[PDB]
RNA sequence: GAAGACAAGUGCUUGUCGUUCGUUAAUGGCCU
């Protein structure tokens, strides 16, 4: 039971639990009455109206494991409508960021924390920044390029959140999870909802794609494998709800992640395809079909090797002519048409495949021309007009295994009219490192020829993307949003205010 | 109409309206430029507000009464600060006010004059020959008030001083509803229930020209210099004047005439506009005693021109928690997938006594009730031939006519199974020389695949059935 | 001139409530509307016209809170489980009391409410409380703003209806007191203040089939107080039936012996009293029945003498189905079932 | 707060060939009766203007059968030998009847015993007598005189005009939506010949080879007109002069065609086309031509036609046979003074100011399983799975979303013997099915982790557990097999 | 060319460095109860009730004092305690907000106009352990504060007067308790 | 692993810990 609290009478008792309801019990005759669901678990109760008008309560959303997350609730005493609801945008970091401790349950799981369990987790969260360096902390974000709002993958959830306004306008939730029907309570706290993992949008921006991961039970014959289930999703530009169009089952075969995604581009199928790289390295090239309402696969190819790369990335060429594509150690250049190597008759050595110093990290192209791969300890720039690299950097020091494998990709993206930007991280120490981090956010133009601009920000920056107002966004572990960019009058006023025992 | 008389300051930044509230008559102030919960509720049921007017240090209005003396209101606090007391008892049917001299009309058509500052009675005074009068306007000859204006049908220019009747006007049929001094030479009369204006001459005596309405005319108001004089229509309508004063000439119709129509359609009535230089004010009751406002500059607008307004006629109601439709706008939306297309990555598409002939017409054509009769065949040596003597093109569309029945239909890829593998042994060669074998077998290759995945999962359930078989036999 | 001749209505005019301190009649029937006249003399215009959607509006009574003389809610019901409360510009401000926190056992409906001023006494501060009505003797307690269940309070037998009395204690206290009626015939004496104890039954002398009570002669749920130094004990109680049979109380003398002698029986009507509401000085008494056209009968107080002269038989009435006073002007509304509220003036006043 | 989501019911990956929605409207047709005949019935056509009523054709009758109660109103029997075709015209009022002794013989419908008038055509059997579309006093006929008469009925005693050129037995001629003047004319040597009425006509304008014999040639479009001659079928259109489409989709020869548009259906415009097989597929000329739907009858169908657009009532799809049936296939379709104490309900919000409406949607009624599974009673909501009048989807249904929101095991801690034998007589059903088997494989192994030590006690689930040892090892011999052609599949590949 | 901004605020600020308090909300509705104040991490925001906007932001980049007391980068140490609704000066003068800090300072600000850049600073003496929670009853102020000499904090009670001076606050050990589990 | 503290058992043993140092299961369920 998480929080109590008396009416101004003291006749009314409101709870908080995990459960995600509101219960007002009544002292006198012990019945009660209650809100079933929340959105997410309520902290602290609060009635604030003098005559008991409104029941004002603080909300945890204990989906995220890595980030308190609260939202502010205020309701109408009277008709119990959420009135007037106010909540901070919500990312999710790859790990529990700095020195957040997850609320008290009764028994310790993967979503709370017993008793028990209270300090000797809290002991050991510290060491994870005080051991280990591979913390990373990055986090999933994509901008609607048409309404430009900003969609954070809460996990089986979307916020949609726009910055101009400041203010959450939607949150839809995207998975057959277990979410309304039920708060979890204390053995089902164990059951994790579906991870939304990616989520892109069409240059259209009619259409977005979800990839989401469903979870077994444990202690089942079938807790071993994972459904990797993709769904491809509209709206119009009048409504902000969106609509499920094809759900996708297994792609690649049962138990294949599909972990990296990029959409297509105006000039290809008018921006309606979607193409996804496997571990394997394996490429689908899924589309939408005109006199069907649906997806279908247009285009396969499916390569079966001995090893599994889980960091890949792919860039696409704006002619929509061919497919650059990144696996470990190897790039690969595709012609769209046949889905096969670039065979050329030139043989002038301008080879589809690569052979990179370390595993790529990401794949980014300004234009037509340039052509910039993050390797895991390097970063380099190769124009596609020669095959030779213009620019080397080595990133070794300051990225070594600070990043799972493939959370690159979030923090560097290319201006398509300007140019690149990295993201470069530190820690900073006197004397082990603190737990305080500074990011440096450097500008970069035509295959990193100059530095345009270094800005150096005093906190952590976990993402960025640019906006199609020719601007740069990032996040922060305090989640805020900066923008990389370029006599009657004296008889007057005695009216104002005064018309407004024997 | 629910406003009974309203009047503004000079200036036109303020107006007082006089509405009744439950058989009690109340005054209230609202203001114009860019509300007023204050009142004044007057006391008795029976006395009425009859004539009112504003005085240019507190802002008071005054009215004239049907009580037999004058209520004197500042606006400021809701109090009346002091009361002209005739001594005779009849309604207050003019009032007048210029400077610290004050003028009203008795229905027993006596003159009267009180001081602002000395606050009190100087004359009790009546003329001959003036036996019904209802509206008295002063001339404004500067500090000397002197030959004074009052008329009821018919307008009689009276001195003060000599107390006489000096120059005797011919009127209306109507009584006079409206009475003002525009220049020094011209002033207008207006009557009761009349499209027609006059203007008239002090010093000469005569008309000079007359104003027609296109209805009747209820409330008069005039710029500062003779240049505009904005008519309030009884119909609810402005019908102004420019240059009324200058140069068929008899007659002078109106400018400029503006109506207001709400968005909806309906037309709004319109009394008591205000016009100064080169900017109009108009009124209009929004609900059924609140009046709304609009200054609007009128020597831009056309000759006739109507002021749309949004009003809630049918306005559906937009409650800010509520979303579009019943459910909160803070309320999470919820995961419905509906009639949503669920698809495999593995279902491709857009990338010697024997039975063939009868086999091969139900393909070419596609017939269903004549294929089954085909597969009721078992004997493999039947199998066997019938595909043999089989056109190859044939083999492909019959294989995609299988993967179908053998989707839909568990049990029956038992038999059937059989007469899928002959296919790809006799018509092998063939089948490398299609191009797209994973497009045309799609169906072939999405039915064999959905089998392939239960294999570890059937493996894993046989153990456990074997842990216990194995087990409760023996024991 | 009619108070619904500027914007007329269709089903039959179920309540009319004034306004406490502005000029304004909620007229709402069964047409699932709300409808706002200001009132004069001459013209009767709409000040707004509500049309809630599925809900047949039984009763209205506007609500100004005793504390703040700035809310001005109307609360209005019927037939239905819930409960709109419109508060008082093109967006409207209404709540709907959907849920009641202990038990929807009791009442399915709220068609028949009224609304009452409450001291907490263990502070001094004055809420609203919203009547109700139930199954079998259970008359529930919302609050006014909040919806919270406060007190259930049972009675023997079958409700037919119910009044508040007021009692003033001194200056700046007073307690709230139910008078709860039984078809029987018999009144029990709640008191909200306190929780809901009987302070005291009598049964009224005869009375078989019983409609409707009200008191009067102070401050009502018809013509209420504005701050707390004018609330005034009643002094006139009425007993409807349904047979004519009204009973007139002297509440200073009835509240001694526990089973009183009315004052006078008036039976001038012939069928079932369906409305019985007082003047605001307590010296008139409407009688209404909603079964035969022209049926309104006026009492003078203490005389307890029918008038005679008004109504004659040429005065349009209709079956008349909605009375209602005016708190300051002396006016006078009457309903009926052709939709047309028709005005009066007593002149007196 | 947030209303509760109802239960998503599971959809697996489509098998392919699903019921796509053009096979939603034409299997509508049911209730086929079988009206014998007493021969051959050759030609079938619906009244236009009103469409209640359809003539067919016979042996020496034309019967009229009705819309709704699909029985003969009225018999024409005055023919003297067989008569072939029975069109109405375009006002509807007023058919034809063409004889084997060669006289066309126009008369007022639902009047059998007037013949109004008897043209006397050519000494060769006339086969196809129709109205022009257009101009609904032009009749034209046609012959076995390989001559075709379009007849002004204002003069039955003379041909308007003689249209002619014709090789070989014209029996079908149709006419087209945007020229009055143009007749489309199909002989039986092929050859479809073009006509300008308004010239000459004895020539044809250009002509249209069917490479086999053409027998029906209808007008689809202003601009489009379909050859329906021998095994396939053809479209041809005229400003092209050229053929579009060709399906050969059929068995043995057709005999009719029939084209409706702007109906009450998900497809806009049919093609139907008999193939005298029994077999009438239809065709759609959006979908280039594509095959939609099939009926197969008993014997060989000569005459086909539907209702048409303006029908405002049960459709129909008569086909008739050679053997004498005709199969008809259809799409069938207080007090006063309590009511003034009450007359507000209808109102509806109409001239008011604000419009305020609070009440929410009747959802749809929730089951008994999701009834119990919202209100936590787990063991109640498998064993209410389990119920023989419920559908083999919501079952699986059930066990997804008990497993996914609690785990399995809570709903099945008390069952006893007794309660455990619903499930797996379920199972044993269940494990046979692909879009099952994951998931019934959770549901036997955390029964025999928990229950094994009651099985020897009982019997009875032994028997239950030597079946599921059975068709388990048997869904192995199936999904062993089909992943052998798979690995045998990609040679060929 | 560049330049770098701030342009979107992160979280309500709840009161969890606390983590004794079992009444966390620090946000208040206003005395007209028109509009709600909440302090976020980086700005404080006053939403309308009504229209269910913001009507007003008060970001802590704009003023120096606001910018030299939170916004400063090495010390993220400092946060808003709670908000009272009066002037803690003068008696009833409106549409201000006292603001109290969790390192002794308080900030004077306006919502419903626009912001005066020279708040009224009371920097709150003796408070050399960090203040913890502040209330009040009419005219009456309290003080809750974490002090320290097991790993749990002590709380002392104090209270407040004004108008010795300006900047002064006479600090007066009402209480005490030796260490606390929840207070509340 | 240790120290600390507390409880049970008979100075000892077990047990716990809203502590510190060090390494990586209270008949208790979701409104209208």
């Amino acid at each position: 039971v998480l929080s109590l609290s008396f009416s101004h009478d003291g006749s009314y008792l409101l709870s908080g639990g995990w459960e995600k309801v509101m219960s007002l019990w009544q002292l006198e005759t012990n019945s009660q009455q209650f809100l079933p669901r929340l959105n997410g678990i309520i902290i602290d109760c609060q009635v604030l109206g003098p005559q008991g008008n409104y029941y004002s309560l603080i909300l945890q959303m204990t989906e995220n494991n890595s980030n308190s997350d609260y939202q502010f609730l205020l309701l109408n005493a009277s008709d119990l409508t959420s009135k007037l609801s106010i909540n901070g945008p919500l990312p999710v970091f790859n790990s529990t960021i700095k020195h957040i401790q997850q609320p008290i349950s009764a028994m310790n799981t993967k979503n709370s924390n017993s008793i028990t369990s209270l300090n000797h987790s809290k002991k050991k969260q510290s060491r994870k920044l005080i051991k280990s360096r591979r913390q990373d902390f990055t986090t999933n974000v994509e901008i609607n390029p048409i309404n430009k709002n900003l969609y954070f993958p809460h996990i089986s959830a979307v916020q949609i959140f726009d910055f101009y306004k400041n203010e959450q306008v939607n949150y839809q939730y995207l998975t057959s999870g277990v979410n309304n029907s039920m708060g979890k309570v204390r053995f089902e706290l164990n059951l994790q909802d579906p991870i939304i993992t990616d989520l892109k949008f069409t240059k259209d921006g009619q259409w977005m794609i979800t990839y989401e991961i469903e979870y077994p039970p444990n202690d089942l014959l079938s807790s071993k494998d994972l459904t990797h289930i993709l769904k491809f999703w509209t709206k119009n530009d009048n409504e902000t709800n969106w609509n499920l169009k094809t759900k996708v089952i297994n792609p690649h075969g049962i138990s294949v992640p599909i972990t990296k995604i990029l959409p297509s581009p105006r000039s290809v199928n008018n921006s309606q395809g979607c193409l996804t790289a496997d571990n394997n390295g394996g490429l689908k090239f899924w589309s939408f079909d005109s006199h069907e309402s649906n997806w279908c696969l247009k285009k396969i190819s499916l390569p079966n090797f001995n090893h599994f790369s889980n960091s890949v990335s792919l860039a696409w060429s704006q002619d929509g002519s061919l497919i650059f594509h990144g696996f470990d150690d190897k790039l690969q250049i595709l012609d769209f048409d046949t889905f096969k190597k670039f065979e050329s008759l030139e043989n002038t050595k301008t080879v589809s495949e690569f052979t990179l110093d370390s595993e790529i990290q990401t794949v980014k192209l300004i234009n037509d021309t340039n052509l910039i791969v993050a390797t895991r300890t390097t970063l380099n720039a190769i124009n596609l007009l020669r095959g030779q690299v213009i620019n080397s950097f080595d990133l070794y020091p300051f990225v070594n295994g600070v990043y799972k494998n493939g959370h690159m990709d979030r923090l560097i993206t290319c201006d398509e009219r300007t140019g690149n930007i990295a993201l470069v991280i530190n820690q900073q120490l006197t004397d082990v490192p603190t737990i305080n981090y500074k990011s440096r956010i450097i500008i970069f133009d035509s295959d990193l020829s100059t530095k345009l601009g270094n800005f150096t920000h005093h906190e952590y920056i976990s993402w960025i993307g640019w906006n199609y107002d020719t601007d740069f966004i990032f996040l922060d572990i305090e989640s805020t949003l900066g923008v990389v960019g370029t006599x009657x009058x004296x008889x007057x006023x005695x009216x104002x205010x005064x018309x407004x025992n024997d | 109409s629910p406003v009974l008389q309203s009047a503004y300051d000079p200036s036109g930044q303020y107006l007082c309206y006089v509405t009744v509230a439950l058989d009690k008559q109340r005054v209230g102030v609202q203001p114009t430029q860019r509300w007023n919960e204050n009142f004044l509720y007057l006391e008795d049921s029976k006395l009425k507000v009859t004539c009112l007017k504003w005085v240019n240090d507190t802002v008071a209005i005054i009215l004239g009464m049907n009580n037999g003396e004058i209520w004197l209101y500042s606006v400021l606090a809701n109090e009346v600060t002091y009361k002209f007391t005739t001594g005779n008892s009849y309604e207050i049917k003019d009032i007048d006010l210029m400077g610290n001299q004050l003028w009203c009309i008795d229905s027993s058509d006596a003159f009267y004059q009180f001081d602002l500052l000395q606050f009190k009675l100087l004359q009790h005074f009546r003329i001959n020959n003036c036996v019904q009068l209802n509206k008295l306007t002063i001339v404004p000859a500067g500090d000397s008030v002197a030959q004074l204006l009052v008329a009821s049908h018919s307008i009689s220019l009276i001195d003060i001083e000599e107390k006489k009747v000096v120059m005797t006007f011919p009127g209306h049929v109507s009584p006079v509803s409206t009475l003002q001094v525009i220049t020094n030479e011209f002033f207008i009369s207006g009557a009761e229930g009349d499209r027609f204006l006059n203007v008239y001459d002090i010093h000469s005596g005569m008309t000079k020209c007359v104003l027609v309405a296109e209805s009747d005319i209820k409330e008069l108001s005039h710029s500062g210099q003779a240049d505009s004089i904005a008519v309030t229509t009884e119909d609810g309508s402005l019908e102004i004047f420019v240059d009324p004063l200058v140069s068929g000439n008899k007659s002078k119709k109106s400018s400029k005439k503006i109506q207001i129509v709400s968005k909806d359609g309906r037309k709004v009535p319109i009394y008591n506009a205000f016009i100064n230089k080169d900017l109009l004010n108009v009124s209009w009751l929004q609900n059924a005693t609140m009046p709304y406002f609009k200054n609007l500059q009128w020597r831009e607008i056309p000759n006739e021109y109507t002021v749309e307004i949004s009003l809630n006629w049918n306005n559906k109601n937009k409650s800010a928690d509520r979303d579009l439709h019943g459910k909160d706008l803070a309320s999470a939306t919820n995961y419905v997938e509906g009639n949503a297309r669920v698809t495999s990555g593995d279902n491709f598409k857009h990338v010697t006594g024997t039975v063939t002939v009868i086999l091969s017409q139900a393909l070419q054509s596609n017939d269903h009730s004549l294929l089954e009769t085909v597969l009721n065949n078992r004997d493999e040596r039947v199998i066997r031939d019938t595909i043999f003597r089989l056109k190859p093109a044939l083999a492909v569309i019959l294989l995609e006519r299988l993967a179908e029945r053998i989707a839909r239909q568990t049990h029956r890829q038992g038999p059937l199974n059989v007469w899928v593998k002959w296919c790809l042994i006799i018509h092998g060669g063939y089948l490398v020389s299609i191009p797209n074998l994973m497009s045309t077998l799609s169906s072939l290759h999405s039915t064999l695949k959905r089998r392939s995945d239960l294999l570890p999962r059937l493996l894993a359930l046989d153990a456990r059935l074997d842990c216990t078989i194995n087990k409760f036999k023996t024991l | 001139k009619d108070a619904n001749a500027s914007h007329p209505s269709h089903s039959a005019i179920q309540s009319l409530s004034f306004h406490p301190s502005k000029p304004l009649l909620l007229t709402g029937g069964y047409d699932k509307t709300l409808r706002i006249y200001h009132i004069d003399g001459k013209t009767n215009h709409l000040v707004t016209s509500l049309h809630l959607v599925g809900s047949p509006i039984q009763t209205c009574t506007f609500y100004t809170s005793l504390s703040n003389q700035n809310q001005q809610n109307i609360f209005t019901a019927g037939r239905r489980r819930y409960m709109h409360s419109w508060d008082l510009s093109q967006t409207a401000k209404i709540e709907k009391f959907s849920r009641l926190y202990g038990h929807e056992s009791t009442q399915r409906s709220f068609e028949n409410f009224k609304v009452a001023h409450l001291q907490n006494s263990q502070t001094n501060s004055v809420h609203g409380i919203v009547l109700l009505q139930g199954n079998n003797g259970w008359i529930n307690i919302l609050h006014s703003t909040s919806g919270l269940w406060l007190m259930g309070c049972k009675i023997e037998g079958v409700i037919t209806d119910f009044c508040i009395d007021y009692q003033p204690i001194s200056r700046g206290k007073f307690r709230t007191i139910l008078i709860a009626v039984n078809a029987y015939g018999e009144v029990w004496e709640f008191d909200l203040n306190k929780n809901g104890h009987v302070i005291r039954r009598w049964k009224d002398q005869g009375g078989v089939g019983i409609t409707k009570i009200q008191v009067g002669g102070g401050t009502t749920t018809t013509c209420p107080a504005l701050q707390i130094s004018k609330i005034k004990q009643n002094r006139w109680l009425a007993v409807g039936s349904e047979s004519g049979f009204v009973n007139l109380y002297d509440r200073n003398n009835a509240m001694t012996s526990s089973t009183p002698t009315p004052v006078a029986a008036l039976d001038q009507l012939t069928t079932t009293i369906s409305n019985l509401q007082f003047s605001p000085d307590g010296q008139i008494l409407c009688m209404a029945s909603r079964a035969v056209k022209d049926a309104l009968r006026l009492v003078h107080l203490p005389s307890c003498s029918v008038f005679s002269n008004w109504p004659t038989s040429g005065t349009p009435l209709g079956k008349v189905t909605s009375v209602a006073f005016s708190p300051s002007g002396g006016l006078l509304a009457v309903g009926n079932e052709q939709g047309k509220v028709r005005l009066w003036k007593l002149n007196h006043y | 707060s947030t209303a509760r989501p109802r239960i998503i019911t599971s959809k697996a990956p489509l098998l392919p060939q699903q019921t796509t929605p053009e096979q939603r409207y034409w299997r509508q047709y049911t209730s086929a009766q079988l009206v014998k005949e007493h021969n051959s019935v050759t030609h079938i056509s619906f009244n236009p203007q009103h469409p209640h009523d359809f003539a067919v054709t016979s042996s020496t009758r034309v019967q009229i059968f009705s819309s709704r109660t699909r029985q003969v109103i009225k018999t024409f029997s005055r023919f003297k030998d067989v008569v072939y075709s029975a069109s109405f015209r375009s006002d509807g009022k007023l058919l034809c009847a063409g004889d084997a002794t060669g006289l066309v013989s126009v008369y007022d419908s639902y009047n059998p015993r007037t013949i109004l008038l008897s043209i006397n055509a050519s000494t060769h059997p006339t086969h196809v007598t129709k109205f022009h579309t257009q101009d609904n006093k032009i009749l034209a006929t046609a012959s076995d005189d390989r001559v075709t008469r379009l007849w002004d009925i204002s003069n039955a005693y003379e041909p308007q005009l003689e249209l002619t050129g014709a090789t070989d037995y014209v029996r079908t001629l149709s006419f087209i939506p945007a020229a009055p003047h143009l007749v489309a004319t199909g002989s039986y040597d092929g050859l479809i010949r073009l006509y300008d009425t308004r010239s000459s006509g004895s020539t044809p304008i250009y002509s249209l080879n069917h490479d086999q014999p053409v027998e029906n040639v209808i007008a689809v479009s202003p601009t489009q007109i379909v050859s329906c001659g021998g095994n396939n079928f053809k479209v041809w259109d005229l400003t092209s002069n050229k053929k579009l489409y060709e399906r050969g989709n059929f068995n043995k020869a057709v005999t009719c065609l029939d084209y409706v548009e702007n109906f009450d259906s998900p497809m806009q415009s049919a093609l139907i086309a008999s193939s005298l097989d029994g077999h009438v597929k239809v065709f759609d000329p959006l979908d280039n031509f594509q095959v939609k739907f099939g009926w197969k009858f008993s014997g060989p169908v000569l005459s086909c036609a539907v209702s048409p657009s303006t029908a405002q009532g049960n459709r129909h799809l008569v086909a008739g046979l050679s053997s004498g049936l005709l199969a008809i296939r259809t799409k069938k379709k207080k007090s006063n003074n309590f009511q003034r104490m009450m007359r507000g309900s209808e109102y509806q919000g109409d001239q008011e100011h604000i419009i305020h409406n609070d009440k929410v949607r009747s959802q749809r009624r929730m089951r008994a399983f999701e009834r119990n599974i919202n209100q936590f009673k787990w063991s109640e909501a498998l064993d209410n799975a389990f119920v023989p009048g419920m559908a083999k989807e919501l079952t699986l249904t059930v066990l997804q979303e008990l497993r996914k929101r609690g785990k399995v095991r809570v709903a099945l801690y008390g069952r006893d013997e007794s309660t455990l034998e619903p499930l797996l007589n379920w199972c044993l059903k269940g494990i046979e099915d692909v879009r099952s088997a994951s998931i019934v494989a959770d549901w036997v192994a955390v029964v025999l982790e928990l229950y094994g030590n009651t099985l020897e006690s009982s019997p009875v689930l032994q028997e239950l557990m030597i079946d599921l040892k059975t068709k388990v090892r048997h869904e192995i011999h199936k999904s062993k097999e089909a992943q052998r052609i798979e690995g045998m599949l990609q040679l060929l590949t | 060319q560049y330049k770098l901004s701030v342009v979107s605020g992160g979280k309500p600020a709840l009161n969890n460095l606390s983590s004794v308090t079992g009444n966390k909300n620090i946000a208040r509705l206003s005395q007209d109860q028109r509009n709600y104040i909440i302090p976020f991490n980086n700005q404080i925001k006053v939403y309308s009730v009504e229209t269910r906007q913001c009507v007003k932001t008060l970001k802590f980049a704009n003023n120096s004092l606001l910018s030299g007391i939170f916004l400063q980068e090495e010390e993220n140490n400092e946060s808003i305690v709670k908000i009272l609704l009066g002037d803690i000066t003068v008696p009833q003068q409106a549409h201000l907000i006292t603001v109290f800090t969790n390192n002794g300072h308080v900030i004077v600000l306006n919502y419903k106009g626009k912001l005066v850049e020279s708040p009224k600073h009371f920097k709150i003496s003796l408070a050399d352990e960090k203040l913890a929670n502040v209330f009040h009853s009419e005219g009456n102020y309290r003080i809750l504060t974490t002090f320290k000499d097991n790993s749990l904090q002590s709380y002392r009670l104090y209270a407040l007067t004004f108008d010795d001076a300006k900047k002064q606050f006479e600090v007066a050990h009402q209480a005490e308790w030796h260490n606390v589990i929840l207070s509340n």
